[PDB]
RNA sequence: GCUCGCCGGAAGACCAAGGGUUCCUGUCCAACGUUAAUCGGGGCAGGGUGAGUCGACCCCUAAGGCGAGGCCGAAAGGCGUAGUCGAUGGGAAACAGGUUAAUAUUCCUGUACUUGGUGUUACUGCGAAGGGGGGACGGAGAAGGCUAUGUUGGCCGGGCGACGGUUGUCCCGGUUUAAGCGUGUAGGCUGGUUUUCCAGGCAAAUCCGGAAAAUCAAGGCUGAGGCGUGAUGACGAGGCACUACGGUGCUGAAGCAACAAAUGCCCUGCUUCCAGGAAAAGCCUCUAAGCAUCAGGUAACAUCAAAUCGUACCCCAAACCGACACAGGUGGUCAGGUAGAGAAUACCAAGGCGCUUGAGAGAACUCGGGUGAAGGAACUAGGCAAAAUGGUGCCGUAACUUCGGGAGAAGGCACGCUGAUAUGUAGGUGAGGUCCCUCGCGGAUGGAGCUGAAAUCAGUCGAAGAUACCAGCUGGCUGCAACUGUUUAUUAAAAACACAGCACUGUGCAAACACGAAAGUGGACGUAUACGGUGUGACGCCUGCCCGGUGCCGGAAGGUUAAUU
RNA sequence: AGGACCGAACCGACUAAUGUUGAAAAAUUAGCGGAUGACUUGUGGCUGGGGGUGAAAGGCCAAUCAAACCGGGAGAUAGCU
């Protein structure tokens, strides 16, 4: 009951980092960058109906953009949400 | 000694916020003239 | 009863305390506490209009009934309470039907007394009945100026009004200020006189007594009458002397 | 890596406002750092903030804001009803241990807990924008118990000392363990149960309140803490095997007794007191219309969900406010050891630092300090600055006085350590056992070990025994002011201000006055023992005579006078 | 209980010195007062300039005040430099 296209568009792409790798090898957790709203229910539905795997708990956080001023030109980064997804049953990448 | 400027977002946005300014007609004229001038930030950016 | 505290130190070196043991000790009737606390003496605009006022200790307001519309229902007085709003004390009267209301306690009213209003109440202190049934020459308190309000005259401590004559539908009084006024006889009146009249004995001891009561200091900066009403001249007979 | 020093009721740690990525890793020294700058709060790239149990959010609320109708005003606009916003308060729930370079009560093992929906079981009177309970409240004081915490004893594992002794009443580190569950103690509060009736709680009500009777006086409510589970669990020094020298896996015993004790809890309590010390929602009971096989409510069962927002970093400073990486200011919580009256002062535990220019020289002079023979305010407008006492218990303590005070008046007595009284005294803390015992969170008992002052005698050390820091100089005369306090931020802190009391004057309630073209509000949800204005300023002796003129009160034979006709 | 005393945090700096182109456009050194109430403070709201407020100095209203800041009258006027 989460509709279509919305589930496909909610998530942007997975995130790769040392912490992400440690989480993957410790608790089989997946770190994703998702849309702005990116509600927990929408993320759950998208993961269930896209990766065909079960999700135990969904945790999300907002990462504030940085500043990369080039000299008298203050340009701030955009805003994106980081979500941690725990499967507990899927031994996939 | 305690200085004059004591930062407070609540006080600033309640004494010079967009809604507070627009509540009275005088603030509406202030906003209109600021828009005519072309100020990037009308009142405050929370 | 006044107790002269020993002059241990200035500021309560010369204080006079007005204590009265029979007054109830403890919390008041909670269901009768509401708003109208310390206002600060500031109008809606926010400017000073009654200068030398402000502050004061927090005080709750107790609803007190003056109409005495309950007629023919005897009530028993249970205790006496001190009302910070008014100098005079109040009496907690429980009606036979179960009503618990407050009323100014006269001097002759003690705990465990029967009070009944109406046109058939006996002529004894504490009762209330229309002035049309009040014998001439009997002192009164809580006098009413127009029926339906209840006791607009003589509400402060030790205030009494002596009836001199009726002279037709109206009735002529003599207020404590020393002036005779004509009032509608249908107005309700309360027999007896108000309670404790020892208000002047206390001297407040020190500055704090007046300061925390809500009175600010008066800062230094005659016979010009300013009475101009021209509507109650007929009602009033002669001014004070 | 080591030595020396400072803070350690902070110069430490945790939070909200504050700033918004300064936090970690890799890399560079042009400027940014008052100096070189491989370093950093500087530049570039990458990573980091995980919530039903934190808080916000959110239901209703105080001060206060907006304001449909409506009032007023030439209009902008002013007040204001229903209503709606508005915390600085109130409402549902979590901890032990571990983890990353950086995040945790958020992730991992466990015990758990609050709320809402879904369907089932059996029962049944359910249903408010209403009533009632409590929510729900002030200053001060205290005793009695308990907890964190600290100390001592045993125990666990390791030691025989770079130099005189150190197998022992010697040293080293530990002797830690949550939320929940049942017990409901110490303590506090309340008098209960049954039946009939009722001008009240806007109409009604089994509910509250009121009136009658029968019965008991033992029933109920609240209530820290300890107890067993929690936990045959976690942690644990120190050890046994693998190392990219950063680290990895396993093992692991004591983990108990006594004392002290808090600002923390019992306590939103107890006593006193005048200055009499908020509202609403959350929860429970009944009724209005309605429904009365329905729908709903009751306890259990299985399941679902608790959306969204910050979780880095400093938070008495290099990160906030002061133009600065500034001798300044910034709310709340944690509060160890030594001696001590303590949260001041002196040194230490964990923790953080030696403060962004250094080395020599050892002159005059400037700043802050140490001692100085003789005099001791003699200098100076001026005891200004400086110098001296400084505590404990005892003796003693004047004039006056409102009998409270003066007063710590002035002036003297002893202050270390050791032994005896008494191998450690009174007090307190306080285990077993006898007797019974609802028989255990029972009582008369009787001493284990610990604090041990205070008091007398004796011995001894030095010039000084409060020997450190900390810590009143002392009395008299005299003008001013009742005392305490308040302002001239930034030349005058008072002899100025007010101050408790007193005197005069005006105010009859739609009160006087003030804010306002005006609705309206303060006065006051008060009523001449109250309020407004003026003058003086506790207390004792008095406020005496005078109405020319100036303001005020009561008004009159009379002279003068506009609008108006 | 004490608008009590001695005395911490806290509260305005009174006194001599430093600083007077400072560390600071008002602080520090060492004494001094209150420190249970006429006390102080955090968080929100109100009193808006011929007005506010003021235990009264004609103080404060943003490092300023015997009348704050901004735009306009306004290139005010000036027998003055």
């Amino acid at each position: 009951m989460i509709r279509e296209e919305r589930l496909l568009k909610v998530l942007r792409a997975p995130h790769v980092s040392e912490k992400a790798s440690t989480a993957m090898e410790k608790s089989n957790t997946i770190v994703l960058k998702v849309a702005k709203d990116a509600t927990k229910a929408e993320i759950k539905a998208a993961v269930q109906k896209l990766f065909e795997v079960e999700v135990e708990v969904v945790n999300t956080l907002v990462v504030k953009g940085k500043v990369k001023r080039h000299g008298q030109r203050i340009g701030r980064r955009s805003d994106w949400k980081k979500a941690y997804v725990t499967l507990k049953e899927g031994q996939n990448l | 000694m305690k200085r004059t400027f004591q930062p407070s977002v609540l006080k600033r946005n309640r004494s010079h916020g967009f809604r507070a300014r627009m509540a009275t007609k005088n603030g509406r004229q202030v906003l209109a003239r600021r828009r005519a001038k072309g100020r990037a930030r009308l009142t405050v950016s929370k | 009863a006044v107790v002269k505290c020993k002059p241990t130190s200035p500021g309560r070196r010369h204080v006079v305390k007005v204590v009265n043991p029979e007054l109830h000790k403890g919390k008041p009737f909670a269901p009768l506490l509401e708003k109208n606390s310390k206002s600060g003496g500031r109008n809606n605009n926010g400017r000073i209009t009654t200068r030398h006022i402000g502050g004061g200790h927090k005080q709750a307001y107790r609803i007190v009934d003056f109409k005495r519309n309950k007629d023919g229902i005897p009530a028993v007085v249970e205790r006496l309470e001190y009302d910070p709003n008014r100098s005079a004390n109040i009496a907690l009267v429980l009606y036979k039907d179960g009503e618990r209301r407050y009323i100014l306690a006269p001097k002759g009213l003690k705990a465990g007394d029967q009070i009944q209003s109406g046109v058939d109440a006996a002529i004894k202190p504490g009762n209330t009945l229309p002035m049309r049934n009040i014998p001439v020459g009997s002192t009164v308190h809580n006098v009413e100026m127009k029926p339906g309000k209840g006791g607009q005259l003589a509400r402060s401590a030790g205030t009494y009004v002596q009836i001199v004559a009726r002279d037709g539908a109206y009735v002529t009084l003599r207020l404590r200020s020393g002036e005779m006024r004509k009032v509608e006889a249908d107005c309700r009146a309360t027999l007896g006189e108000v309670g404790n009249a020892e208000h002047m004995l206390r001297v407040l001891g020190k500055a704090g007594a007046a300061r925390w009561r809500g009175v600010r200091p008066t800062v230094r900066g005659k016979g010009k009458k300013t009475r101009s009403n021209k509507r109650t001249d007929k009602f009033i007979v002669r001014r004070r002397s």
